[PDB]
């Protein structure tokens, strides 16, 4: 007899590409990819995941906490992973702010980029020695404090000129010192209050537009206040007010001072943020439901199976499948053969 | 493959070969017998499995947001960041595509090499009395029906079972 | 290659082989006849042609300007964008160089495998009366001049045309 | 006789690299690259390609159109591909601008980065209710309109205090509202006019330097005007003028307002740009001659043949060859063998 | 007899990864990586390596040199490779500066990014025709020159109003012209002096805060001076002073002018930096000891042996080993076989 | 490798083979002789040496600092620059890992191919009177002691030294 070596012949619906034979049918393949499905976001496996800056500060937004709004200070957990759930963060209380006149909205999103976040315990500027005649510290019903008395943002001080100081001033300069610990970044919150012509006179003894200038790390910022005719109160406590505040932040790297040149209406920085380390940040939504190997901006919570995946590429953190352009398959069989005649 | 085509190996295939990818056929008075070689099939499967594990070992850095670059304020920077992400995805995808291409190339191209190895398994069992043709076939003095072929695939076939000489 | 060097294959080449890359030679009283194997030649070219198509299938994202970053105003950003482009070009270039290197690796290395396949084509046609040397040559009982060699290359050579036995 | 398997031997001038045998000569290769040659730029095949912002705006530069120069208003066609042909765009008419005192030159290059570009049909600020007393609308002979009457940049309003309002003012604040449609970016053009001491007093009742401050998307910009002693007129209409304008632009993301704090000489924004989508942009030159698979910043118009190319790498869009460091070759033959 | 083909069997402690056989032991390997050791930094082999901006300027910091401190003027050698050895450069003499109120510290780090660095020989502004009444040129004991007479930063001019000109001014505007050569970037150094209320009155005839505004390439910077109550003198000559200066720089691309709007206390730019080409820059330390194939931010001087390396990846210039994630090995032997 | 496993090649190894990686063994009355084939070992070493040189030819752009971006002032840009460097290092690292993987794959997989070539060197010298078994072994009519094996490795062995026929 004649004994020969031969290869099988079966159904060959799968196709893979080769270097020297082009596309060939094969009897079997191992899929290397899947197209993931959209899910709720979740906690990253093996890593505490930050959502709200202050989880236990109820009825407080991230921006509220960042500005040091009364009732909104609590334990701020460190996290190596943070979810950016507000592309344009909003306030929900305290004195009415004209947010879009500065970069202030992004402040809490700046903070969540750090692993560790804490508010300073001492003030960065002493209101009783601050330039521009003698001051008293003003408060508002819009900002009720921890003992339910009238207060203000703990990050700032609404200084009012004393009765013997109701007068216009030349722009004075205060130096903002670096008071944070080894390695920490200091984020200084400040701003200025403005009002209609009448209230300006009562509060400051000047109803002309006031000018404010900040300088830190080679960045200079200039503002000129507005006298009356403000846009309506929004994202605030809800108590009707004739005036508006403008709020800004100022980043001070380790051992770096900043300066604020100001006139009337100044909100001097008090408590400042001290932040260190880096937190990995991706876009997402709240609440975080369950646990996952990988957080994906398009698919949310996602567990890893196949080594690769197809579909919408986006930012992703954790134990993730690697994005590929096409559904790759590993050959697990033989190139198609017609039945032997 | 290209070897078999030039060597005059059979380009067709055997539907009766169901328990394996590669194996043997027998042509005699019985007609055409077909048996699969599990050893050849297992080796092929093991190579692919090792290849799968190798491809699955690749790790690349996560792409997340910049911690410093803020929306609205740093949009121009963020666009470049978007570009960096896109190009990373592009470059790594093509690298993996290349890696998979080379793996499949190896797998498909190794088919004839399994046959060539199967020749050596067959040749030894058939003994010195068999005649190697060269096209992947051997001519035997004895009959080799389906029962005989199974002993070959299982590596238990002896030439002494037909009083023919063996390689000791 | 390394196989042929160890196997004692002829390291030289035959200028008379102009119609193909690989083939056969015959050494006898006629002198030295030379014929090219078209079947083998086509296979090698087809592999290369498929290889060209594979290399030509690679697509990478275009590199254009950032839409937001303006000249003068965003020069520092644009320098980084310039850097990103440079590194993209650098990395993909090296990846492509690697892909081409492996392709040339395969083509050059497959030479001996073409010879090994040509052995099986020759062996079957020459019949059982020929003696396989191992160095890629067969010793025949018969004469084989250029007319005989052309028949071998064309796959029409019969051993019975010299009253010698064939593989049945 | 002895029949053997053998390999050919021919002229082998071509060299390729291998992993395990180093560089080897071969009888034949398939070239994978070419070094392209410089050509005129062209239309991208299968894609409408933008050159000038407004094709039907004759005698108008892109900056002219972007500033809303009279006679320079037309349809701005959408394009997924745009050619940046002016690294530092220039004007060719209207009132003398001190361009380099702001970022204004890049404005049309900013616009061409968008797929869709349109000018608003309504004004973003009503001059008759604008802060800073009552105004009248000034025009110039430098800016003749379509009927050759005195005019001005349609993107702005040269507001002048009325005769009973020729007085200095404190810096007043105007909100620039977002008036563009869903998804569109708003690009607000504005500025201020200045002059010598005499004209300043006549026009504004103040000859002191005026101060202007803009704020949008966290970006603040401050300017202080100059009183007389200006640089020489350039890129303008050619009509002698004692004064100069400074022009700037302001980007407002969707639903975001900006503010302008200003005194005397203010050029309030009127018509604004509404832009959406992204256009792929590379540097190039005009005119676009013919059609091509690929536009390359160094080589211009280019059709694809070989899969790769050698030479100067640069930004490139379309169906392009991928850049490589060396002239790669695919082996199409056999490793060199000496004659037996 | 029976003759067979066989493979050796030896101790196989080395392990490599394969595609189709997983990890396998081997009889021999060629190492492809090393973990480098930290060394002193050094000159890049075959390339002049910049450390200090001015080597012949003894007792001068790079920032001293960049500001044109007296006694600190010299040849700035061109270099295709530069070492950034001061993350935040400091002065060591001359008049007390309030550094952190501007970006001035980075100026010498900005300069070293260029291949070629030279100071202009002519002044960019003539102080005797500069806006703001007639001036005299002030000097200080803090800045003794090469003959130890009172001087000042050669990049600037401390202009003082004459005795009959001690009066306040509105913000005046000066144009800073481009005086550099074809292709060069111009870096304009300028600033302003301030003092307590008394000295301000004596020197300038005004004790109000003064305002300064610069503009170049779309970049605007606004400053308001401080009257008395300054932070302590630091990084200066050590001579006690009641006043402080603030210093800034202004980048002018080829053929581009900048503007400075100023009042009293202005330090007008004089000599400017003209810089061209690009220098490769990495972090490092001084002095440069010896020669090396490759400069690495973490390992310093480093000679190339293995094609790759493991450890801390960082910026690196020259003929360097390529960073890899794991210690790769090339097989130089056979897959392990048990003894027969 | 997988070939030898299917072909029934000896899976073990010979400690006596110290002057080379590959070679021959001989079984007779003398016991078991072992000799290394220097030609085959050298070819394997030369391939590896070329492979090392090939891997060492790779050049990638240096990663240095941006010239325009200043500390403190341009930190957001510098963060993106750090990311670009990081991803470059990551991507090239995995690409090199792939290139080395394929290199080691080739070397380890070429072991059986060296044996197959050693078969052909042995076969020719042994002459037509020797009998090829197929499992990588030959059966000879003559005795082949340690001295005989050494002449085989050196390629000087003649069949006439045992009065056996040679390939003419
Ligand atoms: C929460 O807010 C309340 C105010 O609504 C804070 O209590 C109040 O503090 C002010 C200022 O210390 C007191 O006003 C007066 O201050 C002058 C300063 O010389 C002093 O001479 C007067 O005798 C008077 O104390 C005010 O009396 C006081 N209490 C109330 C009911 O207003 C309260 O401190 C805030 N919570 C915390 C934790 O600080
Ligand atoms: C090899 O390729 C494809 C496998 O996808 C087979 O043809 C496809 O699938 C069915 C065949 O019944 C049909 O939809 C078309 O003929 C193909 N579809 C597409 C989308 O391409 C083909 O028949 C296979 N060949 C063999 C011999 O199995
Ligand atoms: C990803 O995997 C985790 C754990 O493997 C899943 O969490 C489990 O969910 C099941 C069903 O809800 C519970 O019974 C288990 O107790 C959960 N385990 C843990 C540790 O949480 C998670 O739901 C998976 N998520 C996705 C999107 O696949
Ligand atoms: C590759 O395919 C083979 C068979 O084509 C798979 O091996 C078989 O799997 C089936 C069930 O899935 C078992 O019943 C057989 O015993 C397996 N072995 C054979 C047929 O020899 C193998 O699992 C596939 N590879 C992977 C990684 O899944
Ligand atoms: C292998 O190719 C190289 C390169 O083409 C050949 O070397 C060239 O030889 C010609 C004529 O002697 C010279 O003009 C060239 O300058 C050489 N080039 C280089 C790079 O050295 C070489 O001759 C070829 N070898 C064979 C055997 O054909
Ligand atoms: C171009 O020229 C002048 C602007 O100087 C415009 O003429 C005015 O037209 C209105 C029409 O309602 C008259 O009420 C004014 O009295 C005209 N003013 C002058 C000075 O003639 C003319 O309409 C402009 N045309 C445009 C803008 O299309
Ligand atoms: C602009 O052109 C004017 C005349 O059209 C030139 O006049 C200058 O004006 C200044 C003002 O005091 C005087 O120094 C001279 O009258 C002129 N200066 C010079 C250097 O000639 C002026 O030259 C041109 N350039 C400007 C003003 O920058
Ligand atoms: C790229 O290819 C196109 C398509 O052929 C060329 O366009 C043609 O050019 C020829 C003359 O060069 C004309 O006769 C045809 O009418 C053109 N056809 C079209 C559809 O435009 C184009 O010239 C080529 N350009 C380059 C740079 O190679
Ligand atoms: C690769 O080279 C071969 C020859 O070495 C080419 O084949 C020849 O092509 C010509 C015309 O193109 C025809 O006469 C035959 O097809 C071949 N002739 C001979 C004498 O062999 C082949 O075309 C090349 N491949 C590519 C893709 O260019
Ligand atoms: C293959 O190599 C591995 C790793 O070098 C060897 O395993 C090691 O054996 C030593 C004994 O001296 C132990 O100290 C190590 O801890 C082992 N490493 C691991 C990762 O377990 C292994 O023995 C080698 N195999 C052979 C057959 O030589
Ligand atoms: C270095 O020293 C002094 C600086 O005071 C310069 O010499 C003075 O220059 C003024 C200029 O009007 C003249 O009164 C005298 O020539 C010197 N005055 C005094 C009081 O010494 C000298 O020019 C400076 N520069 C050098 C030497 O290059
Ligand atoms: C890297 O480069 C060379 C290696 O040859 C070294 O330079 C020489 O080192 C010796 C010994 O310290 C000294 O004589 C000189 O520094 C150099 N030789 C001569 C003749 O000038 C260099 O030190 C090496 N550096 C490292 C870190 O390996
Ligand atoms: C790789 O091969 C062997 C590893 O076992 C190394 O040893 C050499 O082997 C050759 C035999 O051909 C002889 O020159 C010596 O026995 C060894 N050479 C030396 C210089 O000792 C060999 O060196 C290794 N080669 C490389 C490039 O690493
Ligand atoms: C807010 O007040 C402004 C000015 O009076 C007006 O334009 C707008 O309609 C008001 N909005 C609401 C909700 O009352
Ligand atoms: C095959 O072999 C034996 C005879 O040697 C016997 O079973 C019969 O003839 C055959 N059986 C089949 C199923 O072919
Ligand atoms: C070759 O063999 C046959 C013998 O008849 C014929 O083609 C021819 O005569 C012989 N010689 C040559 C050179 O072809
Ligand atoms: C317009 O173009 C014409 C020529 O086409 C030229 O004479 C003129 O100077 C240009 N500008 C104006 C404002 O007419
Ligand atoms: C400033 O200098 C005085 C002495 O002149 C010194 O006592 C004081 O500590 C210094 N200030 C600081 C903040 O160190
Ligand atoms: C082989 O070696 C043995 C050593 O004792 C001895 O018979 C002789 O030297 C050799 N035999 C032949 C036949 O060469």
């Amino acid at each position: 007899d004649r004994i020969c070596t031969g290869i099988t012949s079966s159904n060959s619906p799968h196709v893979v590409k080769t270097a020297t034979q082009g596309e060939v049918n094969v009897t079997g393949v191992i899929p290397l990819t899947t197209t993931p499905t959209r899910s709720h976001f979740a906690n990253l496996k093996g890593t505490q995941t930050r959502g709200k800056l202050c989880p236990n500060c109820f009825n407080c937004t991230d921006l509220d906490v960042a500005l040091g709004r009364p009732k909104c200070m609590g334990n701020i957990p460190s996290a190596k992973v943070s979810i950016l759930h507000e592309v344009k963060p909003v306030t929900s209380g305290c004195y009415p702010i004209m947010h879009d006149r500065t970069k202030i909205r992004q402040l809490p999103n700046l903070l969540r980029g750090y692993e560790n976040i804490r508010l300073s315990t001492s003030n960065v500027i002493n209101t009783e020695t601050a330039p521009g005649g003698p001051y008293k510290v003003g408060t508002s019903g819009s900002c009720p404090n921890v003992t339910n008395g009238n207060g203000f943002f703990n990050t700032m001080a609404w200084v009012i000129p004393k009765d013997n100081n109701k007068i216009a001033i030349n722009p004075v300069t205060v130096e903002v010192p670096y008071i944070c610990s080894e390695g920490e970044d200091q984020i200084t919150v400040w701003g200025f209050h403005s009002d209609d012509k009448t209230q300006m006179e009562r509060l400051y003894g000047d109803s002309n537009p006031q000018k404010f200038t900040s300088s830190a790390n080679g960045v200079t910022t200039h503002y000129v206040s507005q006298i009356g005719g403000f846009p309506n109160q929004t994202e605030d406590e809800g108590l009707k007010q004739s005036g508006r505040i403008v709020v800004d932040y100022m980043v001070q790297k380790p051992g770096k001072t900043g300066t604020i040149v100001y006139q009337r209406g100044i909100l001097l920085p008090q408590k400042v943020w001290c932040a260190s380390g880096r937190s990995k940040v991706i876009k997402g939504s709240l609440p975080l439901i369950g646990e996952a190997d990988c957080l994906h901006e398009k698919y949310g919570g996602l567990n890893k199976s196949k080594p690769y995946y197809t579909g919408e590429h986006a930012k992703a953190i954790g134990n993730c499948p690697i994005w590929v352009k096409t559904p790759l398959k590993l050959a697990n069989g033989t190139k198609y053969r017609p039945p032997a005649k | 493959g290209f070897f078999g085509a030039i060597a005059g190996f059979l380009e067709g295939g055997w539907e009766g070969m169901i328990a394996g990818w590669h194996g043997y056929t027998s042509h005699g008075a019985h007609g055409v017998a077909v048996a699969a070689d599990l050893k050849s099939t297992q080796e092929a499967i093991n190579k692919i499995t090792k290849n799968l594990n190798s491809l699955s070992e690749l790790e690349v850095k996560n792409l997340q947001r910049l911690s410093g670059a803020m929306n609205e304020l740093h949009d121009e920077i963020l666009e470049l960041d978007e570009k960096v992400d896109d190009l990373r995805a592009d470059t790594i995808s093509s690298q993996i595509e290349l890696a998979v291409l080379l793996s499949n190339e190896g797998i498909i191209n190794s088919e004839d090499e399994h046959l060539l190895a199967l020749e050596r398994k067959l040749k030894k069992m058939l003994g010195p009395s068999a005649v190697e043709i060269g096209n992947g076939c051997f001519e035997t003095k004895h009959k080799c029906n389906q029962t005989c072929l199974d002993r070959i695939a299982a590596g238990t076939f002896n030439a002494g079972d037909f009083s023919l000489p063996t390689f000791d």
